[PDB]
């Protein structure tokens, strides 16, 4: 079963780069592109199919952990279309996805391109979460941004940036994710007062 | 033949401006980057006749500039020897033009191509 | 190991000693030399490879501006094509250590607007080159711009 | 439903599949949709559209299983090249056009 899941991930990433790698108009651009996102999406439903619900996050874990550990910014893409697609479908509950994506020990802010497509994905898929989970996810997420520096480089700031972006959409009162006080408790326990 | 039966052929059958660009490369087989033949002076002769330029002709300048077929410093010459000045909406249109290049104006090719730029400027 | 095992337990118990080889030269080359008798009777290259290659529609030369004969080096293209039209120049920044990364195209948007026709060139220029793999060529850069042209111009008509 | 899946026999997994529609006014002209689909109980992978652009011979489709039956060996050459991180230009047409 983990051998199953590994051979699914490995031959469709494979094989959507590289069919895609020659451009002999195989494809339309538009829609046809978000079709060949579905083609992922419906590899990974097959693999879902057959799970049960117990073993529903060790298999989670080791999806983002194979997806980390990729080094090409287009096949991390191309997964998590997959991982969007998979979640939007409704195949996937979207509190495990974002969990195993942010707790995930490879996600550092070294890895510049991996920590803005992660964070761009958790700004897609962030709100369909419950309000508690949305609380937890806010604490692991300034906990996550909490470990870069003073200074960083002038290059990689704005891929940093995309974690602000997940916290100023969680934070926002017109879009009303979660209840405005269990927001300021988080950062009131994680920044007290006197901190800057 | 003559650069002025290609511009004239060009606005007779509606061609879009890189379709012009096309057919006039295959005009022409010699490319003397295109200011050995006076692309700019032949544009600018038929699109300044009426008291308002065709705005074909003025698209094929346009697109003669931003793409790099013609070099500013002849476009800036057959600027310079138009004058007459009666009409405003030419002028106008020449303004525009140089306001395309102008700021930018870098030629990147031989000394006496500078040279040329200094005395068009 | 088997038959062997002496002479490796000899030979790993008295390595480091500075009379190690003369301890062999003197147990092994008087048999040895009886029986056998006595002994014996500016540019990097990979960019060179790459411009040598190219299809002669396009016309590689280096920019006259920039910094020449040090790491990284810049490229003013051109093309020409009769099925093609004219196109703006392209500026490419090839870094030093060339293969094992890719190479960037220095942008110029300003002369990528004032028509319709190269901004759908820029456009899908665009978007080729976020489909492209990870360290490509010069020569992956230089045909998904030629590609680019032909689809603005299909495009279009 | 009108539909023809054509696999590619030298390389399987490879099929293109051809999806007829009726023309709306025309009642007696069809209109071909080329698919090229991927495959793994078999699973689909991928779908993509080829652009657009006697007379019982069809030469679109003999084109396309050409293009791919010619083309598709030297993807896997790609990738088995970019494994071992020998370095190289792509998938070029070489030449004249025809290579």
């Amino acid at each position: 079963m983990e051998t199953q899941l590994q051979s699914i991930f490995e031959e469709v990433v494979k094989t959507e780069v590289i069919e895609e790698a020659f451009p002999g108009m195989f494809m339309d651009t538009p829609e046809d592109e978000k079709t060949k996102l579905i083609s992922c999406l419906g590899a990974f439903r097959q693999f879902w199919g057959g799970l049960s619900q117990e073993s529903h996050e060790q298999c989670i874990q080791w999806i983002v952990k194979f997806i980390h550990g990729q080094h090409s910014p287009k096949r991390i893409s191309f997964l998590y279309d997959c991982l969007a697609m998979a979640v939007e479908t409704g195949l996937l509950p979207p509190r495990l996805v974002c969990e195993s994506l942010i707790n995930s020990d490879t996600l550092e802010w070294e890895r510049t391109q991996l920590w803005a497509l992660t964070f761009k994905l958790v700004r897609k898929i962030i709100g369909g979460v419950d309000y508690k989970g949305v609380r937890d996810l806010l604490k692991v997420i300034l906990e996550k941004i909490l470990t870069i520096p003073n200074t960083v480089s002038s290059a990689v700031v704005q891929q940093l940036l995309a974690a602000r972006e997940v916290i100023a959409y969680i934070l926002e009162r017109n879009a009303c994710l979660l209840p405005a006080y269990f927001a300021v408790t988080e950062i009131r326990k994680l920044y007290p007062e006197g901190k800057l | 033949v003559n650069l002025k039966q290609a511009i004239l052929q060009a606005w007779k059958e509606r061609w879009s401006d890189y379709q012009w660009a096309i057919n006039m490369k295959k005009f022409f087989p010699k490319g003397a980057t295109w200011d050995i033949l006076n692309l700019a002076d032949a544009l600018l002769e038929q699109a300044m006749i009426g008291p308002s330029p065709n705005p074909l002709i003025l698209s094929y300048l346009k697109y003669a500039i931003s793409s790099q077929m013609v070099s500013y410093s002849s476009v800036l010459t057959a600027i310079s020897k138009f004058d007459d000045f009666s009409r405003d909406l030419c002028v106008q249109a020449l303004l525009d033009i140089m306001d395309m290049f102008c700021d930018r104006l870098s030629c990147h090719g031989k000394a006496e191509e500078c040279i040329g730029l200094c005395r068009a400027l | 190991q088997y038959l062997c095992q002496p002479l490796l337990d000899a030979v790993l118990a008295n390595i480091r000693s500075p009379v190690f080889n003369h301890s062999l030269y003197r147990t092994f080359v008087p048999a040895m030399t009886a029986i056998h008798g006595p002994p014996i009777t500016s540019i990097p290259s990979v960019l060179q490879g790459e411009v040598a290659r190219l299809d002669p529609k396009f016309l590689v030369n280096l920019d006259p501006s920039h910094c020449s004969n040090n790491g990284t080096v810049h490229l003013i293209c051109k093309l020409d094509d009769k099925d093609l039209p004219s196109v703006p120049p392209l500026e490419l920044s090839v870094p030093a250590d060339y293969p094992a990364q890719s190479p960037l195209w220095i942008d110029r948007q300003w002369q990528y607007d004032a028509n319709p026709f190269l901004q759908s060139v820029h456009r899908c220029m665009t978007s080729r080159l976020l489909q492209l793999p990870d360290k490509h060529s010069v020569t992956a850069l230089l045909n998904t711009w030629a590609q680019s042209v032909h689809q603005a111009c299909l495009s279009a008509a | 439903k009108n539909k023809l899946f054509i696999k590619l026999t030298r390389l399987p997994q490879y099929y293109i599949v051809v999806e007829m529609l009726e023309v709306p006014n025309k009642p007696t002209q069809l209109s071909y949709k080329y698919y090229f689909m991927s495959v793994n109980p078999a699973m689909a992978l991928l779908l993509q559209q080829f652009k657009e652009n006697m007379c019982a011979f069809n030469k679109v489709l003999a084109h396309f299983v050409a293009m791919c039956d010619t083309n598709m060996p030297f993807v896997g050459l790609r990738l088995e090249l970019s494994n071992l991180e020998i370095p190289h230009q792509g998938v070029q047409v070489e030449g004249d056009g025809f290579s």
